[PDB]
RNA sequence: AACAAAAAGGAUUAGAUACCCCAGUAGUCUUUGCAGACAAUUAUGAAUGCCAUAGGUUAGAUUUUUAAUUUAGUCUAUAAA
């Protein structure tokens, strides 16, 4: 089907863009109908309550709450999990990797290329990666488990930022030469996705939709796309209040 | 979960595979009464007939939907044609959603190729964006020449082979139920699906009938907002040229 | 050639380059059909082109100019050989009517035949012994033969206490004044006599113009 | 790797229909007609039905609506579908209430069925864990495989001299070099019943040379070697040294699956007189009247034979609807044939009036009014 | 013994025929008379039976004509599913 | 396929307080409605009857004896559900309307009370008491009381299958035995014949059932007992039951024609 | 033996060589040669590669031999052409 369509010359790449999105729901079956959705409601609001703060102790100090019995939240074994599985990687990707994240929300496309390079060249010359990968990939996990150089997140003092040294570009390595100049802030059509809590958001600052008006909303707008109305039903679950009965609907935040 | 008028009560807006199989809408004709140039749909052969895909049948379903849907948006005209014993309550059930026209009795030969014989005393009006009449266009309405589908919906293409023939005449696109043993190159958008079961005629229909309702919604909403999605047609554009001509006069004389 | 020369396929091509110009050199082209934008980016799928139909069984490897490449092939799955054996040593249970018409077709969803017979959305019949035969062979790796006992023997046992409710059910009712409508056995007699007076009255009328055919032989 | 849509095909109603199973067996060489087919002795095809709402509008789950001229006004809806689309764009059907309601009538009796015996009664129930089995082992010895029903192989006797040469020529023929190797088996076992008994006071079972010999011996004794054969082949023992060797293994299950009632030792509890000693009698017609040296009888549409005694004389054009006597089925068996024979046996005089009292058609009623 | 063929595209599939053509009774009956005369003799006395008989044959009123087989009807309906298909 | 629904006023979380603990009514309605829906699908899962509503199997399936089986499940399930959708949480006072006209049919309420009361106990058997409001063409609606055996449906329509009168010890050698005798035969003659005994107005209007009362064991034979030493049993359970009418509901139900 | 050009007779007809009829020789048949013309036709040279189906039919083969696949022929009715 994808090679029957023939655009014209004169359409902008938003209406190219959009017949293929039209194209592409055409052959949907349907989501699975036992499925349901994995990172939602409990554990979506868990992720959001351990995830928000720029320090990986502070992160795993969340996480032990809810891993201890009794967490109102009810994640405890997802918790319990995750913990698990957070003291088994390197420490020093863990500071390091949640360093950008915080940055990253403001670099262009382009920048964070260029300054990814720089920053994967210092890994190169890290003994961390050089470790990682030679006792699990290439020794298919014999000799045990790999050695970090810190052997845990405890070993680092608080006061000490290992973070800063990787985010600073050497003369030695010369600066990434991309193929173009072309370059955003943010992702120009990124919206053929299922609605996400931007979409509502943006959605009941523009109206007055009730909590069962607005599902439709979405599902007229989108013309019966696969798992709109689940979507969009977890987000107002999350952060979405009965302010004013079922007159209105507005965010928890506030 | 299954009453026999539920396709017509309440269609649903998307037909998925359990409701194409459940409506029988893969029973294709028997092996020996077979078309093989729509073998491109059939998925095997069981209990002697041709087993129509399940999914070539939603793919392609979905595809007339939309194209229901734009026609509609773009104020054209819409045409049911279901002709068969009991196809008549849900065309005329599908041309009310979609406030198109239904035929549910043998098509008149010539009434598109010949429309200014056939159709020559049934009454017309003039509308504009909200869809109400506009006074003024006495004169035009005389003569105008008779008006022809801007989209037909058949639900029987085997049967009625010569209105489908003066559609590709008239340079008309054409939607049809193709079975096993029905000829794909009759109907601009095909939809292989058994056309013989009153059940998934009356679902394929239904979803016809929701994506016109779909699309006059959003014409008739963007009309309030004063942006209109169709221009005057060349006829009755016509007539505008020859008013100012024949005000013209009036000014200067 | 009793066919016709069909363009469904070409409506737009022909269409959008009509519109392209005036007929009339020298003025603008008057505005289009209300349909052509509304399919212009919807343009039709191919037709008429063979494909290779789906192979649901091993094609002959030893063929060497094989013929009906192009045709659809039959659908056979492991219950075929399996529904054919059991209804063959059940034919009776085919005169159970048995419903075909979907509801929904979500009644697959609910079906686990590890449990056992008794499933939810379906009837006890042979389908049924033959899912859990298939179940049993495969899972529990036993044979045709042994999978094939097990679950038929559980068929037996639900069907008896079937047969024995509706005895128990008319017996217990009538101790308490219970009294019922015609059984099935007496309505049958019934029509057996207004159908063999029918054969009476035939029989009796060619028995007498036989008679009355053979005064003309002498 | 299955597609979505080729998986709900798969568990889909329309497709659990059975294939349409070989018709009731009948001898080979007769003049059966073409034209005009009466009833079979078992259905063929899968009966269906529909809702009361679905079939005001001829749906019956199948390619097209059927005709509301035949197919409604009837109480059970039962169709049989012979093809789903004939050469005539049409769906080949037929009522169904033929076999559909005789077995219903028929389990309206309350009768089991029993393995036939030959000629104390002893009706022995079909299903039991020690007749009603179909798998076996190859170590089983000769004696169980009698039990059991289903064999593999033919019946020697039933097969036509066409047909058995045949089946030498393509299923015998080709089988002496596995033939050879299921007596090393045995002989190997042999060797091993000495040692193992001498010890208390198995070889690699490869000897070309014994086996050779080995059947050299069993040609003076040719009863120990079919007895033999008949494990090779999974034919069913004919001679005496019995079980359904008169007329074959039952092609079906010895049931039928028509009945699945085990015993009749129950006593119906009538209430006003109490529990009664009989079973109820039920009223069957007269065909075929001995003046063909037996009388034919209809009981609950199956065919019968009278029982071993007017009526059944001599035919008589003057009764209306044609002679009718209340009889009592004593025990039912399906042969090896397929047939549902049932061992029709003369009723009472008091379960007749005892029966039709509650009909309301007795003439005299026994409660009160009888002084005596 | 092969079975019946599936009839060639034919224009019209009918029977000539579609009622019974009716025999004139006494036209047997005359046969009748004729028949003794020849064997017993023109003044006899054994033909007056048969004589009579002719005669009340003709004094009866003749029968009224039966309602029409619709038969040509439903094999036009099913000629094309039928055989090969239709000729023109 | 027919689903177990919840009660009506959250009576399976809590039960009521004075008449059934909340052990009681999870064994009685939701451990024993469940079982009997349970068995009812397995029947139905594959007739006609796969989407009817119990009343309609009911009425459809009595007459004819080959799903005699299939009516006791259906009707016991409606009954059942039937006799707790007319209790309440607190005692409810008697409608003047409702109360004017009880007097008129039974003499008082009370006399009534213990006519139920008593016919429960007098069954000796586990059935269901109703309270059926009678009417005719032109006769006045009149009130009365009836008992059903095991499971009998109420309704005109199921007269097949009401369930009046035990068989066993209701027809003797006594005059009354012949004179029961001769209604039991009769009504088996009729019936099987086509013939009607009594006629009805259609839709089955003569007789609305208004009130019903449980008298199975498994109801009772908890939270009451055996009834050994009279204190509680079976008579306990009856009158504390006729604390709990819903007589506002039981007014409405009956639809008593304005004559005051 | 029979059939039957020719020859001959009897009728029909305005005339009748004829068609029809009573009869009848070559010849048809057997053996050995000559002869080489036919609507010797499928009004269609032989052969190879290739193109979508359906219903029959002939001689086999395979198979869960009931009925379906399949090889080589033959004949109807069609699609693309
Ligand atoms: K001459
Ligand atoms: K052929
Ligand atoms: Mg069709
Ligand atoms: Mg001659
Ligand atoms: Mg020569
Ligand atoms: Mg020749
Ligand atoms: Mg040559
Ligand atoms: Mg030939
Ligand atoms: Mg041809």
């Amino acid at each position: 089907r994808l090679a029957e369509l023939t655009p014209r010359d004169y359409w902008t790449i938003e209406q190219r863009l959009s017949v293929i999105n039209d194209t592409i729901e055409e052959f949907s079956t349907g989501v699975p109908y036992d499925e349901n959705i994995e990172i939602g409601g409990k554990i979506r609001l868990a992720i959001d309550r351990c995830f928000k703060y720029d320090k990986i102790d502070e992160i795993i100090a969340a996480l032990k709450e809810e891993a201890a019995e009794g967490a109102k939240g009810g994640v405890q074994s997802w918790a319990k999990n995750t913990l698990e599985e957070l003291t088994q990687r390197s420490p020093t990707s863990l500071h390091v990797t949640l360093r950008q994240m915080r940055l990253g929300k403001s670099w262009g496309i382009a920048h964070t290329f260029k300054r990814e390079h720089q920053m994967a060249a210092k890994f190169m010359k890290s003994h961390d990666f050089n470790e990682g990968v030679t006792a699990l990939l290439i020794d298919k996990g014999a000799n045990g488990p790999a050695k970090w150089k810190p052997a845990s997140l405890d070993e680092i003092p608080p006061g000490a930022n290992i973070s800063e040294d990787y985010f600073r570009n050497d003369p030695e390595v010369p600066v990434l030469e991309l193929l173009n100049d072309r370059s955003y802030m943010q992702y120009p059509y990124n919206k053929f996705g299922l609605p996400n809590d931007y979409d509502v958001k943006e959605a009941i600052e523009k109206g007055n939709f009730t909590r069962e008006k607005l599902i439709d909303h979405f599902v007229e707008t989108r013309r019966g796309k696969q798992g709109v109305r689940e979507a969009v039903s977890d987000v107002l679950d999350r952060m979405a209040v009965r302010s004013k009965g079922t007159e209105h609907v507005q965010w928890k935040k506030e | 979960r299954y009453i026999p008028e539920q396709y017509l009560r309440n269609p649903p807006s998307d037909a998925s595979l359990e409701d194409l199989m459940a409506a029988q809408a893969h029973m294709g004709h028997n092996t020996s009464l077979w078309n093989p140039a729509n073998a491109r749909y059939i998925y095997g052969v069981r209990q002697g007939i041709h087993i129509i895909s399940l999914e070539t049948t939603a793919t392609h379903l979905r595809r007339a939907a939309r194209v229901v849907e734009e026609v509609a948006y773009r104020g054209g005209l819409i045409l049911f044609v279901g002709t068969r014993p009991g196809q008549r309550p849900i065309v005329v059930r599908a041309a009310e959603l979609a406030k198109a026209c239904h035929l549910f009795t043998k098509w008149r030969p010539g009434t598109i190729t010949n429309r200014e014989q056939l159709l020559g005393g049934v009454p017309l009006t003039v509308v504009d964006e909200l869809d109400r009449p506009l006074s003024g266009f006495e004169d035009h309405l005389h003569d105008r020449r008779p008006l022809a589908p801007d989209l037909v919906v058949c639900l029987n293409p085997k049967e009625n082979m010569t209105l489908l023939y003066e559609c590709s005449l008239a340079k008309i696109p054409t939607i049809g139920i193709i079975d096993t043993n029905t000829n794909p190159s009759w109907v601009t958008y095909q939809i292989p699906a058994n056309d013989d079961s009153l059940r998934a005629t009356a679902l394929i229909s239904g979803v016809l009938g929701r994506a016109g309702e779909r699309g006059q919604k959003r014409r008739l909403e963007a009309a309030q907002r004063g942006v209109v999605t169709w221009k005057t047609p060349a006829d009755v554009q016509g007539y505008f040229e020859l008013a100012s001509a024949r005000a013209a006069d009036a000014r200067r004389r | 050639g009793k066919g016709r020369i069909f363009q469904a396929a070409k409506v737009y091509q022909r269409a959008s380059e009509a519109a392209a110009t005036n007929i009339v050199s020298g003025l603008p082209p008057r505005n289009p059909p209300l349909w052509l934008k509304a399919i212009e980016s919807i343009p039709p799928a191919e037709i008429n082109t063979r494909p290779y139909p789906i192979q649901h069984s091993p094609p002959n490897p030893r063929a060497r100019k094989p013929r009906n490449l192009f045709r659809p092939t039959k659908i056979v799955y492991p219950e075929d050989e399996l529904r054919r054996d059991f209804y063959r040593d059940h034919p009776w249970e085919l005169a159970r009517p048995r419903m075909i018409i979907e509801l929904d077709g979500k009644d697959a969803r609910f079906l686990d035949w590890s449990k056992g017979l008794r499933q939810r959305g379906i009837p006890l019949s042979g389908e049924s012994v033959v899912q859990r035969q298939l179940w049993l062979m495969e899972n529990q790796g036993m044979t045709k033969q042994e999978a094939y006992d097990k679950a038929r023997h559980e068929f037996y046992k639900l069907r008896q206490l079937e047969q024995m409710e509706r005895r128990i059910a008319v017996e217990e009712a009538r101790m308490v004044g219970g009294y019922f409508g015609k059984d099935l056995l007496t309505v049958g007699m019934e029509l057996e006599n207004k159908t063999y007076e029918s054969w009476k009255k035939w029989a009796t009328t060619e028995i007498a113009r036989q008679e009355s055919a053979r005064a003309s032989m002498y | 790797g299955v597609s979505p849509g080729g998986a709900l095909l798969r568990t889909s109603r329309m497709f659990s229909l059975p294939p349409v199973i070989p018709p009731p067996p009948g001898n080979k060489l007769q003049m059966i007609s073409e034209r005009a087919s009466a009833t079979e002795a078992y259905p063929t095809h899968q009966v269906l039905t529909t809702f009361e709402s679905s079939r005001s509008r001829g749906d019956w789950g199948l390619k097209r609506p059927l005709p509301l001229k035949s197919t409604t006004g009837t109480t059970y809806p039962m169709v049989k579908v012979k093809e789903m689309d004939s050469l005539e764009q049409i769906t080949d059907f037929t009522s169904g209430t033929q076999h559909g309601l005789t077995l219903k009538k028929f389990q309206a009796l309350n009768i089991p069925i029993s393995t036939p015996s030959e000629i104390r009664p002893v009706q022995r129930s079909v299903f039991e864990a020690d007749t009603d089995v179909t798998a076996f082992s190859p170590d089983e010895q000769i004696q169980e495989a009698e039990k059991r029903w289903k064999f593999s192989g033919p019946w020697l006797a039933g097969m036509t001299p066409g047909e058995f040469k045949e089946y030498l020529a393509k299923t015998v023929r080709p089988k002496r070099a596995e033939f050879r190797k299921f007596i090393q088996k045995k002989i190997a076992a042999q060797k091993t019943e000495a040692a193992n008994r001498e010890l208390q006071e198995k070889p690699e079972s490869i000897t070309d040379d014994e086996v050779t010999e080995y059947l050299r011996r069993l040609r003076n004794d040719n009863q120990v070697l079919y007895d033999l054969v008949g494990q090779f082949l999974d034919l069913a023992p004919l001679k005496p040294p019995s079980p359904y060797g008169g007329r074959g293994p039952p092609i079906t299950h010895p049931s039928a699956g028509i009945s699945y009632l085990r015993t009749a030792a129950y006593l119906n509890n009538h209430p006003i007189y109490g529990p009664q000693k009989s079973h109820p009698p039920v009223q069957a017609r007269v065909l075929k009247p001995r003046r063909g040296n037996d009388a034919k009888i209809g009981v609950a549409g199956f065919v019968a034979d009278g029982p071993l005694g007017s009526v059944m004389d001599k035919f008589d054009p003057s009764i209306e609807g044609g002679a009718k006597l209340w009889v009592n089925v004593d025990k039912a068996t399906v042969d090896s044939t397929g047939r549902v024979q049932l061992t029709v046996s003369d009723a009472k005089a008091t379960d007749v009036l005892i029966a039709k009292e509650l009909i309301g058609d007795a003439r005299e009623p026994i409660f009160g009014s009888a002084p005596k | 013994p092969n079975k019946p063929i599936r009839l060639p595209p034919l224009k019209q599939l009918r029977v000539r025929q579609a009622n019974k053509a009716e025999e004139n009774p006494c036209i047997a009956v005359m046969s009748s008379v004729l028949a003794c005369w020849a064997s017993a003799g023109y003044n006899s006395a054994g033909c007056a039976t048969v004589e009579n008989a002719l005669r009340a044959c003709m004094d009866a009123p003749k029968p009224a004509p039966k309602p029409n087989n619709t038969i040509n009807y439903h094999l036009s309906r099913f000629q094309e599913r039928l055989t090969q298909g239709k000729s023109k | 396929q027919h689903y177990l629904m919840p009660l009506r006023d959250n009576f399976e979380q809590e039960g009521i307080r004075n008449f059934l603990s909340p052990g009681s009514v999870n064994m009685a309605y939701t451990e024993y409605q469940t079982f009997i829906l349970e068995k009812l699908n397995a029947l139905v899962v594959g007739t006609d009857f796969e989407q009817k509503d119990t009343k309609s199997i009911v009425l459809a399936t009595a007459r004819d004896p080959e799903l005699a089986h299939v009516f006791n499940h259906a009707s016991m399930a409606h009954n059942n559900h039937f006799f707790f959708d007319h209790l309440s949480p607190v005692p409810v006072k008697m409608g003047d309307k409702l109360f004017y006209h009880i007097n008129e049919n039974f003499g008082s309420v009370d006399t009534l009370r213990d006519e139920m009361i008593g016919t429960a106990v007098s069954m000796f058997g586990p059935g269901f008491v109703w309270l059926v409001r009678t009417q005719l063409p032109g006769q006045p609606v009149a009130l009365r009381v009836m008992a059903t055996y095991l499971a009998g449906s109420p309704y005109p329509g199921a007269h097949w299958r009401r369930q009046e009168m035990d068989a066993q010890t209701s027809i003797g050698s006594s005059p009354q035995g012949l004179s029961n005798g001769q209604r039991f035969f009769e009504r088996s003659a009729a019936g099987f014949k086509g013939n009607k005994l009594e006629p009805t107005a259609p839709g089955g209007t003569d007789l609305i059932p208004i009130l019903c009362l449980n008298t199975w064991e498994y109801a009772w034979l908890r939270e009451y007992g055996t009834g050994v030493g009279g204190m509680g049993g079976k008579l306990a359970y009856a009158q504390s039951w006729w604390n709990m009418i819903d007589w506002a509901k039981v007014e409405e139900e009956a639809r008593l024609e304005t004559r005051i």
